């Protein structure tokens, strides 16, 4: 029942109002699922679980290609039923900004497939403009040194 | 008149240096520039040069000389680039910025080649810094932009932060500079790209928020147009929205104008997540915004 | 007479009279205002000047009649110079407005 009250009526405030600087509220979210049952975890987590895989990948820095994929494919579905619920929708955009940012920060694997991955997780108004902008400058810089 | 014109020995080491300074102090900076174009000395005549200039090539001379510094660049293994730079510094100092500007363009051409020739990073920064100053002085702001941008292996980004801060934060510079930059963005906006890179965008974006301090429309309008041209329009509306809120000393007629623009920009987006602007951390709907203009 | 500045002024004066309802408005924008004057940039606007333009569209133009919309569309198809959907025409106007506006402030 309590799954339904954060996902179907008011998106987490520990992923919307959380300060991005030190992420102190975001890891309260994480720690209070360590106070909630883990002896019977895989029977009540399906909205809460998306939160769990998200939090381990970003907070604790568990950047594995497989982990990244698992979250993205799941998060497409998840986005597809609460991109129209109030609050929840605004939080999804935060999540997406964080995951995209996190991949450069650990070394971008720079394969076709992970380029793909970036666009398969939803993008904002400045982001789609930036990518096209930067790719021509980057080419220019290469041809710069004699 | 009496020495260096009846006794010009053509492509001789001695009479080339003597002439080249003598014209320079007589204020003919064009004719001096012509002389280095009759031989780039580090290669043409190598680094062997007279005993009294040798003193200058080192730091074994303790008098007056600014040309001292020009001899110093015959010791360095980046000798072509360093030489021309020194000529740039020399012209700028005697107030003949046109000819300095010529010299550092060659100096920069030389530095890019000399990246397979060992050339110090600390050297590079100072050399490129010297180029930006000349362009800024005549206000040829288009070229300032190219040199920084493609020159990220030439400078550190922080020295770059300072340069853009200097022209953004100084009012003498700000209108003329901003106009040259934003024109170039608009040309490229059309094409599907951005004229700037994403790294450049954030440095600027930061520099423009320092201005904001107590709201103020002008501060807001500069950051607003900045957002508008990088196709960050949704975020452009958030900046507008703050002018409304942050000041309660605005007229009803001032408020109504801002709301209309915020309402219109979101309503031209037709998505499910670009139908709102963020106020702090609070989601403010397109419906709530329209009601706010209706409440006026 | 290539007195494009004043040409705009007379057309605006005529439109401000509230006796036009929504179809003696559909006709004017596709014949004159949008193709000649707002597709070409040559005018410096600002936040307020753009706002006021926002006021005119939102209050008095758009088709409420189903027959009016379908008719505007057939006419658009036959003589193309304006976006075919009119909710894509909302978008296209705003963009040209924003160009004029940007150019004053740069």
């Amino acid at each position: 029942l309590a799954e339904m009250a954060i996902v179907t009526s008011l998106g987490p405030r520990l992923l919307l109002s959380n300060n991005p600087v030190q992420n102190n509220e975001l890891k309260t979210l994480r720690e209070i699922l360590n106070e909630f049952p883990d002896s019977e975890r895989d029977k009540w987590s399906v909205s809460i679980n998306v939160f769990e895989v998200y939090l381990k990948l970003v907070l604790d820095n568990v950047e594995t290609q497989e982990t990244i994929d698992s979250l993205i494919s799941g998060m497409k579905i998840f986005y597809d039923q609460y991109k129209h619920c109030r609050e929840v929708a605004a939080c999804c955009n935060v999540m997406s900004q964080e995951i995209v940012s996190k991949i450069l920060e650990k070394n971008n694997p720079s394969i076709g497939d992970s380029k793909a991955k970036l666009l398969e997780l939803p993008l904002g108004q400045p982001e789609k403009a930036y990518l096209r902008g930067e790719f021509a400058q980057d080419l220019m810089k290469c041809t710069y040194k004699i | 008149e009496n020495v260096e014109c009846p006794f010009y020995l053509r492509h001789n080491e001695v009479q080339e240096f003597m002439f080249a300074m003598t014209l320079f102090s007589c204020g003919n900076f064009d004719q001096s520039y012509e002389i280095f174009q009759l031989h780039d000395y580090p290669e043409a005549i190598n680094d062997k040069l007279p005993t009294f200039l040798e003193d200058l090539k080192s730091e074994n001379y303790h008098g007056d000389s600014i040309w001292k510094d020009l001899l110093c660049t015959f010791t360095v293994p980046y000798r072509h680039s360093a030489f021309y730079y020194q000529l740039s510094l020399l012209f700028d100092r005697n107030n003949s910025q046109e000819f300095a500007l010529k010299c550092i363009s060659k100096s920069a051409e030389y530095s890019l080649k000399e990246i397979q020739i060992e050339e110090l990073q600390d050297f590079k920064e100072k050399q490129h810094i010297h180029y930006l100053n000349l362009l800024i002085h005549f206000r040829m702001f288009e070229e300032v932009l190219d040199v920084l941008r493609l020159g990220h292996e030439c400078l550190s980004d922080t020295v770059r932060t300072n340069f853009l801060q200097l022209l953004l934060q100084e009012d003498i510079y700000s209108r003329d500079f901003f106009s040259t930059l934003l024109r170039l963005c608009n040309a490229h906006s059309d094409n599907g790209e951005l004229y700037l890179r994403t790294v450049d965008i954030k440095i600027v974006d930061s520099i423009l928020s320092q201005n904001l301090r107590s709201g103020d429309w002008e501060c807001f309008k500069k950051l607003y147009c900045f957002r508008m041209l990088n196709k960050s329009e949704r975020a452009a509306a958030e900046v507008l929205y703050q002018y409304i809120l942050m000041q309660a000393d605005l007229d009803v007629i001032r408020k109504r104008k801002c709301y209309l623009m915020v309402i219109n920009v979101l309503s031209s987006f037709d998505s499910a997540y670009d139908q709102w602007i963020l106020n702090g951390s609070k989601v403010v709907t397109l419906t709530d915004l329209r009601d706010e203009l209706r409440g006026l | 007479r290539e007195d494009w500045g004043q040409a705009l002024r007379l057309l605006l004066l005529l439109i401000e009279f509230p006796y036009l309802p929504k179809h003696y408005l559909v006709l004017l924008v596709a014949k004159f205002l949008y193709p000649i004057f707002l597709l070409d940039d040559k005018k410096l606007m600002d936040e307020d000047s753009v706002a006021t333009v926002i006021e005119v569209i939102e209050t008095k133009w758009d088709d409420a009649d189903e027959k009016s919309s379908n008719l505007y569309e057939t006419i658009i198809e036959a003589d193309k110079s304006l976006p075919s959907s009119m909710a894509t025409l909302l978008k296209n106007l705003r963009k040209k407005l924003n160009f004029k506006l940007c150019q004053a402030f740069m």
